[PDB]
């Protein structure tokens, strides 16, 4: 569930970047050398959040995979390996 | 999500493929060659969904969601006659009478440009009929000139006119290393447009398709018109879940969301295990292993230390998951993925149509699949080598102004140069992706 | 009529006390009533069709339907549970049927009565929750089928609703990635105009292309996990249960 | 293990006619390819699959490729076996008849048609899952016969390097035709020696020495005596067709028959039998089999060296009789000082559908052996060859295709073929000596 909750949150942050990227492109349609660096700042800021979340997610996912694998039952070994 | 799909045939190649597609599709849905349901109305329950491919009217006639374009009325007419009563004649379009060859890409591009209004009006008329439209199936067949030219111009018009609709292109490369003197023209310019505008594409090799058709349908009488059945069935494998849905995909969007890690690298390489179509019934275990075997590839890719990327298949038939998981484990050991990647491998449901002939499920070896691999680049390179010589020398560069003003406006050098950068970037991106450090620009951007 | 026949048969052997013959009448009665019952269940109550419908819908065996519901309910799903236009869901369900293969039941004798049992419910997860969290999609059964089938009984374990929510979480996330990936594609697409803008673009695009890859990491996670349950646990147990329920079909020569 | 029969030249196609006729009798299948049995009993207690593509239909399609230059022999067989054979597996060298009786001609037509021939072979392999091997039926000195066999062998030994292609070689009695026939024999033999799997020799002289006593004389004809050839082939595969529990594979069969990588040409014998069988004991059949009078190869040696001796007795065999026969046979076989004499005896089955079976309280059987004198079948051809192809017309004017790119490819191909045959003979002889292994096993 926590991994599922994380992916829900990942979409929201990706969406925030998509909207920032959209506006950066709109601003260039109007002013080619503007598109305020503040937007690039926000873009990069939300990317830092994705990356932080990405890594945190991956570590939790690893633990989840490891727990499936070492609990016993070939199905969990197969599932865990398939998540790598 | 899924929605209706419109097939667009830009030339004879696609229009011939259409015989194979509409026959096989109608076959699977119990639709006759006259467009009518083949089922008696004594049984009305159905569990398929023909809506995305056919309009079903009050006479239970199924009208294909397709528009056929050509410069030669005969190929479309052949289809209309073969399937008389199946197709709506208003979806037939033909370019003003004329002819071109080699430079036919330029000519294609011109007939597209000159008639975008007429072709787009036909496309909008079909789309306007329904609400939930989701994408197009484009038969581009890059080797053809007017086919590719028209397809290139229509692709540009459609990707911006319909930005929300997924454009999937089916394109087969030339079987001849000598015709490339002009087919490399068609290829560099057509490939530019595919790279810039398409959302997805499947790349095929006529040399491999012809060889396989002859090997599987064991017979020396090898033809493009025999081979097109393989194309029809790779398409039917892909749409299996849409037409005969279950719970796994049933959407172009869904599969691409899982199968294409980057819109930059959306050129997929298909393969198959033996199937019947319009004794080797091996276990799904073996099917999976056989599907990544180089001998089953519809693209000659060499497969020398195969260059990984996202793998997806369908096993057609009712098969047991334990075999699937065992085979998948073995496949995971056989095919590598970059460490930056998710190393995803997926298997679809493969449900068979209820209107097909009976066979034991333990013998359902059949299936066709695609891999996202950099082993597509080697195909692009054979053109590339051919076109890095004719444009460099200027061979035929003085013979391409076939109505599109290629030479009239001296776009000759610019079309090559811009297209050349675009095709090189695709190849470079496929290759850059081969390294573990590919994502460092975002993941170690501390 | 049935009872009268058996009444007579038991009267005929009443002089025997039991003496085996009694058992013999029962064995015949047993067979007749059970087989009659099963013919009814699948003739008037469409029992197997109901079973499949429940699996297809509550256990989400059909993909088109579930996506059809989400698109139709996107505003509902985003809107707080606190003030939902719950009546809109009647309209959503009707459309989700028309938008999916299920319409084949809706438009046919023998089948419309099955499809008509589907009915949405809202879970009280607290203030601030939204339709995405509280929509549970139930199905209503009446006896005689409610006496045969496992249903979400008011005093029971609510097996289906709990399972729905589990599967629902996967669908919510899958919905969102598809929606979001298209938004991404819409923007990454604007890579032509760049010829007059490259100095401020090359970096955002290179990051966006890599972001699509990162997005795919989550989509494959959800696709793999959701698929695992459906194609390993639900389908396998389901196929086994229908095989048991299909024994009356004399499906096996063995 | 599926087996595909290759019928090459008219001899190969005539022999196949007899073989398939016996198989149809053994497995009650009609000439129309249908089971002759009622379906009230669905268990057949046999397995036709290795020889027939039993269909989902009541159809048993012989797993065979019918190959000739003269379509009439094949037609004679197909016209008998009216539904039994699949005509798509029939190849005829329609692009010119063989230019006379020269293996080179058969080779040249097979070579041009090699891909088509192989395509038919694979169309049939596609009908076999566990493909194991082939059985080639051919004359040794025929143009089309030995030439086609030479082409088939070269094509198959490389295309299917792990499959078993055995040979059923039919040898004409030596006559004046030998001025051509000995090179057809010798050059096609070179190909067999180098590429073929275990080969069995059928000497037409012996078919006649025997048929003059067991066939309805005057018709003791070599194309009539194909029943003797068929008897051996069907006897060999009897353990496959109505399998028991000892030998159920060709590879198992040859495990005790082939002592080295050298191709061995084996010499069959058989007695007594019924065809269109009342022996007294297995004791007598086994003893009777160790006698040249029951042999299909006129080796005519009073004291040949035997290696690799095997026999199969089919019927109500008493193990005591078998044991007594082995006891005396053990004492009267010539074999080298370096190898203990191990006779292999297998017991087979009568077909459940054999019309004779209900009254069989008698036994019969087959013996196969590795004889140092089996090569006597090639002696007259060799002596002829040495005198004729040293320099005669017979060397060059009968050559077509690659054999006659130049006279050099004739002069050396013939001399080399003779040498390959000479080496074969020398090794059969070397094996007769104690030194064969005394210069091996104590060399340390
Ligand atoms: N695979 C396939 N290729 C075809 C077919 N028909 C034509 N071609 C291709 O056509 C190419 C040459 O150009 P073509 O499309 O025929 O002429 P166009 O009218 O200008 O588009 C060759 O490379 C062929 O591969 C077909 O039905 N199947
Ligand atoms: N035992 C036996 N010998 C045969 C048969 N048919 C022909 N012969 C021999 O075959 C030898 C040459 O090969 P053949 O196939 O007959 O002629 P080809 O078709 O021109 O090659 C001749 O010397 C014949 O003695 C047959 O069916 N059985």
């Amino acid at each position: 569930v926590l991994l599922l909750n994380s992916v829900y949150e990942f979409v929201k942050v990706y969406c925030n970047l998509n909207d920032i990227g959209y506006e950066i492109f709109i601003k260039m349609n109007l002013n080619d050398h503007e598109a305020s660096n503040g937007l690039l700042g926000k873009f990069n800021t939300n990317l830092k959040e994705i990356v932080s979340q990405y890594k945190n997610f991956k570590d939790r996912l690893y633990i989840f995979r490891a727990d499936l694998k070492n609990d016993g039952d070939e199905e969990l070994f197969l599932l865990s390996k398939s998540l790598r | 999500m899924g929605g209706e799909i419109i097939t667009l045939q830009a030339g004879q190649c696609g229009n011939h493929v259409g015989k194979f597609l509409w026959s096989q599709l109608a076959k699977e849905h119990a639709i006759g060659t006259d467009g009518l349901s083949q089922l008696p109305d004594s049984s009305t329950e159905r569990d398929d969904d023909t809506k995305p491919f056919f309009r079903e009217n009050s006479r239970n006639k199924f009208t294909p969601r397709a528009i056929m374009m050509d410069s030669e009325p005969s190929v479309i007419a052949d289809v209309e006659n073969t399937f008389r009563g199946f197709f709506d004649p208003r979806n037939t379009w033909v370019a003003s009478d004329g002819a071109s060859a080699g430079n036919s890409w330029a000519n294609g591009y011109d007939i597209g440009t000159r008639n975008q209004d007429d072709i787009l009006n036909k496309i909008d008329k079909e789309i306007d009929s329904t609400d939930n439209f989701e994408g197009f199936q484009l038969l581009h067949s890059v080797a053809g000139g007017t086919g590719s030219g028209l397809g290139s111009n229509l692709l540009e018009a459609l990707c911006d006119r319909y930005p929300k609709k997924i454009l999937t292109t089916y394109s087969v490369f030339p079987a001849r290393s000598s015709e490339v003197v002009v087919q490399s023209y068609n290829t560099i310019l057509a490939l530019r447009r595919l790279i810039e505008d398409s959302d997805a594409t499947v790349v095929f090799d006529n040399a491999s398709l012809l060889n396989i058709s002859g090997k599987v349908f064991r017979n020396p009488n090898i033809d493009l018109q025999h081979t097109n059945q393989l194309i029809s069935t790779i398409i039917s494998s892909v749409t299996n879940s849409i037409r005969f849905p279950s719970y796994m995909y049933s959407s172009m969007s869904s599969i691409y969301s899982t199968l294409i890690p980057s819109p930059e690298l959306h050129f997929l390489s298909p393969s198959f295990t033996p199937f019947t179509s319009d004794h080797k019934g091996h276990s799904s275990y073996d099917v999976m292993l056989d599907l990544l075997d180089p001998s089953n590839s519809l693209v000659s890719t060499a497969m020398n230390n195969p260059t990984y990327f996202n793998v997806y298949n369908t096993i057609i038939g009712n098969v047991e998951p334990r075999q699937i998981s065992r085979a998948m484990t073995k496949l995971q050991q056989r095919i590598k993925f970059p460490s930056w990647s998710s190393s995803a491998m997926h298997v679809n449901i493969g449900r068979r149509s209820p209107y097909l002939p009976l066979q034991p499920n333990e013998n359902e070896v059949s299936g066709m699949m695609l891999s996202n691999m950099s082993t597509v680049v080697n195909v692009f390179e054979n053109a590339c080598n051919t076109f890095d010589k004719v444009f460099a020398k200027g061979a035929f560069l003085n013979n391409y102004n076939v109505g599109d003003l290629f030479q009239s406006m001296q776009n000759v050098q610019d079309e090559f140069a811009e297209s050349r950068e675009v095709v090189q970037s695709l190849m470079e991106d496929y290759v850059a992706a081969e390294q573990d450090s590919y994502l460092d620009d975002v993941l170690v951007d501390d | 009529e049935f009872s009268k026949k058996y009444h007579v048969l038991y009267q005929s052997n009443s002089y025997r006390g039991i003496s085996t013959n009694f058992f013999e009448i029962i064995n015949d009665q047993y067979s007749e009533i059970v087989n009659h019952t099963n013919q009814i269940l699948n003739q008037k109550f469409h029992y197997r069709d109901v079973v499949f419908a429940l699996k297809n819908i509550l256990l989400m065996g059909k993909s088109d339907f579930m996506d059809a519901l989400i698109e139709k309910a996107n505003d509902i799903l985003a809107t707080p549970s606190d003030s939902l236009p719950n009546y809109k869901l009647t309209r959503v369900l009707q459309e989700a049927v028309q938008l999916s293969s299920l319409r084949h039941l809706m438009n046919s004798p023998r089948n419309s009565s099955v499809i008509n049992g589907l009915d949405a419910r809202v879970l009280d997860l607290g203030h601030g929750s939204v339709g995405w969290d509280v929509f549970t999609l139930d199905y209503i059964l009446y006896p005689p089928l409610s006496l045969v089938l496992n249903v979400n009984r008011p005093f029971g374990r609510k097996e289906y609703l709990r399972i729905f929510n589990f599967l629902w979480r996967f669908k919510k996330n899958n919905y969102f990635y598809q929606k979001e990936m298209l938004k991404s594609n819409d923007i990454i697409r604007s890579f032509k105009k760049i010829r007059g803008y490259n100095p401020l673009i090359r970096d955002i695009i290179n990051k966006l292309s890599r972001i699509s890859i990162l997005r795919t990491q989550f989509q494959q996670f959800n696709s793999k996990m959701e698929s695992y349950y459906l194609n390993c646990i639900i389908e396998e147990n389901f196929k086994e249960m229908t095989r048991k329920l299909q024994r009356t079909e004399n499906k096996s020569q063995n």
